[PDB]
């Protein structure tokens, strides 16, 4: 309930956004300024500070070329730029620790999958929520891998 | 301005002409004004090339708003009364001179029957929705001239191709006689413009394919 | 556009034509005006036709509103109340030419007498109710003959079958007289829309139904 | 109230709708608005009511008037100059709400190619004519959706018969579309009336030959 | 609508659109606005189809009477001050809203130097006039257009072939940019009209001459 | 008062009059109007002398605040929202009589092709935005008859010197028919304003440079 | 529509009429405008129907909610002013034609003498109130009619049946003149209604001992 | 009443007539209108004596407001902008009548060049300032006859003495064609008022050295 | 989070009193004074105080 | 109604006459119109009754509440502001007919010459206020009557009591030759009111003094 209540107020904010500029001014590390600026007040302002740990994720645009950016917005407001991966809730160092070593720059979706998933294991199929920010499509790049195509990945 | 959409088997197609006029002076000649406003929808507004592309712009975010809030995508009567919000919201701008009449053309995804699941919605001065049941629609200065075109041209709807060919058609009897509604530009190159949406989406038709079917009708008419 | 309803025997049946006019222009053929806004009632909504659909789609929120948060549903004194209110709440926007006066058609459950439990209940532009005790009523450019045309055939009105006839009938007679009224078109099959009430609620009467009752009439009436 | 006319080879059919409206209620079923105003001439009147019997009786007073006295008849021009005078006449009535614009169809005893000798003027507020070379034409508040349908139609003219029909297609397409221009009455047996000229002068068509072509197009369209 | 009026070496030549409207409507598309009034003289009206033909057959009556009364023609700024008085008379009927501006194109018999005996004069509201010394005129909707077109072309004009080509070109920069005046219509085969005035008279341009032209100045600007 | 803007291989330039009038009387002969809004925008208003400079330098302070929030520049389609929402925002003051209508002129330092980065948007009355594909546009008292000589003149524009001689000849035409905007003062030294924009930025063209062009204009014409 | 009341001794009596008008249009032949609103004490109102539905409905609610909150009812001269008080405040509303005037009958619990306890109030337009000393009063568009039937008929009134002859004779003589009161109807049965106030309350008169009365009205004038 | 402003070598003067007006009738001689609003400015407002005074007297206490908050001067940019304020403040109240148009005269003592520091900036009724490149400038109801004087007398400026010299004519030549300007009253003694400001400050320029001006300008043109 | 709000609130009120008067008036003396005053009043009247320490610098 | 003022040496007087009028007709006899606001000042008010007399009444509470709250009065200058804000107040209101302009009359004890220390301010409908160094003013139907005879007079005012009398006769002047003044009565023994203020303070000169001056007034006329 806590960060869903952030997920549509960020949706909000980026939408207000680029209707107020254009759809090519919003980026992750705004939206991930928000964020913290939001988990900031909320942890000094609100009786019980919010529980949860976001991510926030920016692909570059269709034809362009720039590295992907990741961000790591935690309880109080911490803002942490990360170049690789982030790991977020649970036992974070086994599955932290799995992936500094099994680790592949520029690996496909289907090695990276694999390689995410057993940190995931670490830690503790359709018990699996996976989705990719595809930098090959038009203009959305959140596209969603469900069910049999999920299966087919593995 | 004139703006027309019509229902063939399997999809909807929506087309409108290029022309924006200040009086009797020709403001423009490469405006568009009809815009595919999400996967399934496509909108055409008889108006200014801003107010088309404002009015266009507002309601594509306001559905891709909803899709990414609540995972999916609003039912196609979820999408004519958020429409319909949006036009009655511009009534009090209404009454100074600033009246924009939607025209609305759609797939609906969860319809029964894959063969008339192509949808076509016009909006009244007061917000007020109908959708057509007749098979084809216009708006602008030139609809009437465009619906009495379709109604002896629809008869040979049987597809895509025909559909968009009669939609075409009844673009070009709208220009011939409104003076405020651009026919077929062969020297400068400018033709109408064209969405199709089937089970597949929407889709832009390309100007070349318009193109071919303008000079057909032109030949077809000497 | 013209909307009839009249009692029968044990209910209610309401029903309206299809046609919508810009002037002398016909600008529609396939409105409708009639809906279902709960179990047991609907509405007829003449002129500003396109809104038709969101005045039946507000009252019916309202009037289901009431029925989930109290556990009950409101009394037809009270379904008339709201629906007067919501009449009231719309003079302001009346005086510029938006006016829209519904007619309310429905079936009384806590009536004593069952027969006699049909309801039909008339608004004027300043929100002002009047429950039909002659047994017909009706709204709209056409309702003059309209209502000319149910005195003379209300006497033959016994069961919900012979009630629908009669109201198709008096459409009909109205599209007659007045052109901004449409009649059964046999060209197209669009035929007027219909509602009947009884003690099991509220039904749209099909197409199938009107257009038999339609053709029986203009057929005949022609060389047919 | 609608008024279409149009040429054939070898002459020019006259048809007009019955019907008579005040505001939104009919007022009338059974109006004449077409009549033979001289030998090889008719004029129908898109007026307020029934203007037009007195109107077309003082036009043919006029040129019969001319033909005793002279012992020839007036000329084509001569026969429009006197009709457009008529009009003008009339221009200070048209401000208070009473309009009456005449259509003007005959057939030219006296041109070169018999063929194409029919006639067709139209006059606008100012008494102002104009021939018309394309064919066809229309008065009343039915006529653009009359010409549109004749603009789709006229190609299938060919002979007096294929003439009259086109005529009484365009008169049911104006009624279809407008609510003040009356269609065929199957019920009453009323039926637009209608007149064609050619060679052998101004004949009123029986309502019989306009029932049965009435009945075609509503067979053809169901 | 457009009236454009240009002098040449040895004459002048008057042109004009055949387009009428009515609101947005397209009216009429084989409009005559320019006739020849007399020997020397042609005259180019731009409002309705008939308010072109009833000014011209007025004016060339009254020219025509005064040459067989006195049994010579008006001297040419008489006929000016016949055209000033007959506009002048119109006044009251102008503020209704029966505007009717004439443009005046002739040749001076009894000028001087035969290479400048071209006349151009305008006239305004009130009935006043003015004889132009710029080489160039235009009246009607699409008139700055095409003044603004003759002013950057007037130079090419060395003849009466460069004079009418100049004209035509103007009038379709005109069409261009008015909707209310008509461009060359290929499809239907008709194009502006024109009257060449020189020592010899007045004369109708041929419609395949000013066709020739404008599908020259069509296949230049593609 | 008369601003103008074309587009040249390259970039922009946007050029505009130094006139002010309170009805006949002229008011102001040093006005400025154009002004250099961010390092790739000008912005040119049409409306009241004053208004021009307030109108810009919020702008100016808008695109510039954005700049130093965010860290970027706005996209240029930012920059165009921006203008199109503060025009929008002075709806309700243009009823009275305050109607002030921005030209912009840009250089897209992120658009693909170089050549064609350059960029001209347009707003009418009620906010609404279009982006010229023509080549060309003005605005103001004298902007036909500038767009009508720019139309004539465009295929001459090649570089940024023959693009901006264009943009003041444009201007000359519009002083020579249109009293409100004022051709180049030879007696005070006064000349149009006009700016460059191309990949390296918006520079103002210096006053002595115009001067030339005008100069040349002048004796080219003489 | 009419409505009258009058003392009798030891009580009051109030009456009124059944039709309803949209002009000339009979629009309700059963409308009841004579209300119980407590237990001693009724109202009846003409003008609008839609403010008189709504008046007598929200006064006994206001009547009794103060009776229910304080344990006993308001004093005659509180139910007065609380009546007073609702009419002013449907004044602005009043100025566009939703005129409601109304009329009040009461039985003073707390008066002296019983025998004169019976109150009539009227009301105009203002708000303002007044006790009626004379015995009678009347409102609606036939008041006068029945005010002058009455000041003939009073000295008969001796009891509550007297004064319920003489409330439906006036109420009859005002149906008599004037058109927009409704009479008695025979062949449908439908009477004017009327409440009976006295020592035991308010009561509404039984519709079969007005008919009787109607009868003896009617014989007694044939 | 008039005021006017004029640029010398190394300075500015300004002046005003002591005028005020009721119609027709002289309501005030001895009216002031010029004030030094701070240290290197001065206010001249064409209108009454105190809406004159209460404009200058805001504007002079805003200007020391920020001085001291800041504790440094506005820039002259600052000082325009502060005063474009101020009139844009009052523009609901000009519509009424209650129209105050201001002139502005200073020093900008961070100007690069002494010489030409001078300012003269004027204001319109919407609150647009322009500063003028041309030398002089006035407002009132006078000042298009003083303009007219300063064109032919401006180049007699090369001084303070010179340039205060021209400034009275001005208003006297002000006087001599407008009634609502005051000319130099003998009789009484009464002098328009100046001020005069270059590097070392704004000072009142004294009534006798006006005086022995006005004397030299009247005995100058008898 | 704490000091990219006090950089946009300096920005707001930069952009609006160069608007309002000049640009030749906004100072960098002006802006850490408002820093100063806003400072101030987080301390005192905030939940929790800023963890900040600004500077604000001027150039010729 | 008429309201004067003058100055004399060591002072100021103030007089105003005792009419009322309602249209024509002579409502009162016995106004008063000057009232003593404080120590020093004295104001009379013309316009409305119903506004004026109020309005020294406000006056008096806005100079005392100051007095009180700060422990010294007013300057006279804060006086007149004070003043003038009141009236400014009061513009909404005038435009409808409520008008009320004051005249205010005072001794500024801090003045550097006590002979000249007398004050006179007039204001106009704005809330503009003038001090008149004339010496002399009034305010009223009948000013300008009282104003003329005041400039005959003024110079044989030496002291108060010849001061005084002139203002009875300028007040007898403006009865003379104005209906809605009223002169002295002897047969009610009714006299203008009159206000003497020096450095002894603000006293009400008595009723017999002024009864003496009018008896003189009269005699000498007579």
């Amino acid at each position: 309930n806590e960060f869903d209540n952030l997920r549509r107020g960020g949706i909000q904010f980026a939408d207000t956004r680029g209707y107020a500029y254009d759809r090519r001014d919003v980026t992750g590390r705004q939206l991930a300024n928000v964020y913290a600026q939001t988990l900031g007040t909320i942890f000094t302002e609100q009786a019980k500070p919010y529980e949860v740990e976001l991510c926030v994720a920016e692909v570059a645009h269709y034809g362009e070329t720039k590295r992907p950016e990741l961000y790591r917005i935690t309880y109080d407001g911490s803002i942490a730029d990360e170049p690789h991966f982030v790991v977020m809730g649970g036992t974070t160092e086994p599955i932290a620790n799995a992936l500094k070593e099994s680790y592949a720059e520029n690996a496909s979706l289907t090695d990276a999958l694999r390689i995410a998933v057993a940190a995931l294991r670490a830690g503790s199929v359709a018990s699996l929520e996976v989705a990719v920010l595809d930098a090959n499509r038009p203009r959305r790049a959140f596209r969603r891998i469900t069910g049999s195509a999920l299966q087919a990945l593995l | 301005x004139t703006i027309v959409a019509l229902k063939y088997p399997g999809g909807v197609v929506m087309a409108g002409d290029r022309r924006s006029t200040q009086g009797n002076m020709i403001s423009g000649r490469d405006v568009r004004k009809v815009y595919i406003t999400d996967d399934y929808t496509a909108t055409g507004i008889a108006g200014t090339a801003a107010v088309a592309v404002e009015f266009a712009r507002l309601y594509a975010v306001e559905l891709e708003h909803y899709e990414k809030l609540e995972g999916v995508p609003l039912t196609f009567a979820g999408k004519i009364n958020r429409l319909a919000i949006m036009v009655r919201g511009n009534l009090a701008a209404a009454m100074q001179g600033l009246l924009a009449l939607p025209l609305l053309a759609g797939y609906d995804i969860h319809a029964s029957d894959p063969q008339s699941a192509g949808r076509i919605v016009s909006f009244d001065a007061a917000g007020g929705w109908n959708i057509e049941e007749e098979g084809y629609q216009a708006v602008g200065s030139g609809s009437l001239f465009a619906k009495s075109s379709m109604k002896k041209l629809y008869s040979q709807v049987t597809d895509g191709d025909s559909g968009l060919r009669v939609a075409v058609e009844a673009l070009y009897d709208a220009a011939d006689d409104d003076s405020a509604t651009g026919g077929p530009d062969l020297v400068r190159g400018i033709f109408p413009t064209a969405v199709i949406i089937d089970a597949d989406g929407a889709v832009d038709v390309p100007e070349s394919r318009i193109a071919e079917l303008a000079r057909a009708i032109i030949e077809s008419r000497s």
